[PDB]
RNA sequence: UCGGUACGGUUUGUGUAGGAUAGGUGGGAGACUGUGAAACCUCGACGCCAGUUGGGGCGGAGUCGUUGUUGAAAUACCAC
RNA sequence: GGAGCUUGACUGCGAGACUUACAAGUCAAGCAGGGACGAAAGUCGGGAUUAGUGAUCCGGCACCCCCGAGUGGAAGGGGUG
RNA sequence: CGCGGGGUGGAGCAGCCUGGUAGCUCGUCGGGCUCAUAACCCGAAGGUCGUCGGUUCAAAUCCGGCCCCCGCAACCA
């Protein structure tokens, strides 16, 4: 079924591996065909994610954004706070903060908070449960630098983390971007977890890597190149 | 019961001594400051 | 005639809480009907409460998650 | 016999002796490096002392980076523990 | 030294690959019936699932370090 689906599924061809460039020449190709969405990265790695130092974490500054809106809300006292909207965060206050939002319009992405203030400002993850918007230290936003790591929320750091059978599922931005300019993020990406790659990691690395929407099917890439994606 | 058991410099890994300890005694492994050659100064020594 | 291996399609998954949305991860409100929607029939598939159903037979345009759980939360839908 | 802190159960050496068919065995002042204890003098190269052990060959592991069968490497070898 | 499994109630053994309950057998206790708990019958005690840590909301199960047995193939100058 899905007559619309078979028309990019009678294009894109599965016994041959792509370019960085002939993936994003489809995925534009894809986002005029289907609906568009964002450009998915599905990693296939050559580490076992069951013994500990295998693991793979990480994230990536994506040098032409990942498409996102980075809404900030910023939970800080004293020049802590006052250092965030000299950041560019919108939404910056205090304690008064705290009050702001559980009652009503509780329309932002992250909150970056002092671990000082990590008591009163726990408890509007009451509202913000199901949306994750709570300060967490896993997601880089409870830390000591609480100013410029909004920063890291308007330019894309997207952060990464492989599952329990090896796969590492990844975005690049949505697909309003150039060609060209979408292997710029495909290839500052590959060498960021490229950097992450464990000394005990047996076998083939990278060993397979498609590219996909969220709409459409998935693009065979050949993980060879790794440096010329200009 | 009592092996023969070798001492590694801390820093630069050397095996620079050999010893015995009691197995059962002294269930895990020994930490002694010794002489290592390499670095020319006393450093620490666990086993191997 | 019974396999092994490389690869594709199909399908599988039920503590409790609770959508009956019932494997992990990702993001996902538009994929969703001539690719002829829903009702209705029942050649079947399995079994642990309601079949999740690969039945391909009947239709004449939804087979929507923000509510209200499985960490809990989607699991319509797509890559893996 | 008791207590406090410690790792000298050191590395580079060693004038001069004991014992002795030979191979072996044993003792050693003092010098330097880096240390422990002590206010200092000093003392410490396992244990009051004498048993608790096994030549060579052949290999193993760790380090040094000496040789590398035309050359550059590697294999293999060599030294030290 | 390599590999190739195993430890779970007093003894024996599943569950482990694939994550949500600790069970079965024998022994014991108590009760019943009986010449005889020989048998048969019912209830219960007996467990950090070898110990440390680690990963997950949650581990007997999965990872790693440790003790502890059992095999095999060497090494054995
Ligand atoms: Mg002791
Ligand atoms: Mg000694
Ligand atoms: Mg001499
Ligand atoms: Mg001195
Ligand atoms: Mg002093
Ligand atoms: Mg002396
Ligand atoms: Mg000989
Ligand atoms: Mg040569
Ligand atoms: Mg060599
Ligand atoms: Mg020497
Ligand atoms: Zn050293």
């Amino acid at each position: 079924t899905s007559k619309a689906y078979r028309a990019a599924a009678a294009k894109v061809d599965r016994t041959n591996l792509y370019t960085p460039l002939q993936a994003a020449k489809l995925a534009k190709e894809t986002s005029s065909t289907k609906q568009d969405a964002t450009v998915e990265v599905a990693i296939r790695l050559g580490v076992d994610p069951r013994k500990a130092d295998q693991m793979v974490r990480g994230t990536v500054n994506l040098p032409h954004g990942t498409g996102k809106t980075a809404r900030v809300a910023v939970f800080a006292v004293g020049e802590k706070a006052d250092a965030a909207v000299a950041a560019g965060a919108d939404v910056v206050g205090s304690d008064d903060l705290i009050e702001r939002i559980q009652g009503g319009w509780l329309e932002f992405d992250a909150a970056i908070a002092t671990p000082d203030q990590m008591a009163k400002v726990g408890r509007i993850a009451r509202v913000l449960g199901p949306r994750g918007l709570m300060p967490n230290p896993k997601t880089g936003t409870v830390t000591a630098d609480v100013a410029k790591a909004v920063a890291d929320i308007k330019g894309g750091k997207i952060n990464f983390r492989v599952d329990k059978q090896a796969n590492l599922h990844f975005v690049i931005g949505k697909a309003s971007f150039d060609e060209k300019l979408l292997a710029e993020n495909y290839g500052a990406a590959i060498d960021e977890v490229l950097r992450l790659k464990p000394s005990s990691s047996k076998g083939r690395y990278l060993k397979k890597i498609t590219v996909s929407t969220t709409t459409g099917p998935g693009i065979p890439v050949d993980p060879s190149i790794t440096r010329n994606f200009a | 019961v009592r092996p023969k058991i070798t001492l590694a410099c801390e820093v630069c890994k050397h095996r620079n001594y050999i010893t015995k300890k009691n197995r059962r005694n002294d269930p895990d492994r020994l930490e002694l400051k010794k002489f290592c050659p390499n670095c020319g100064k006393h450093q620490a020594h666990r086993e191997t």
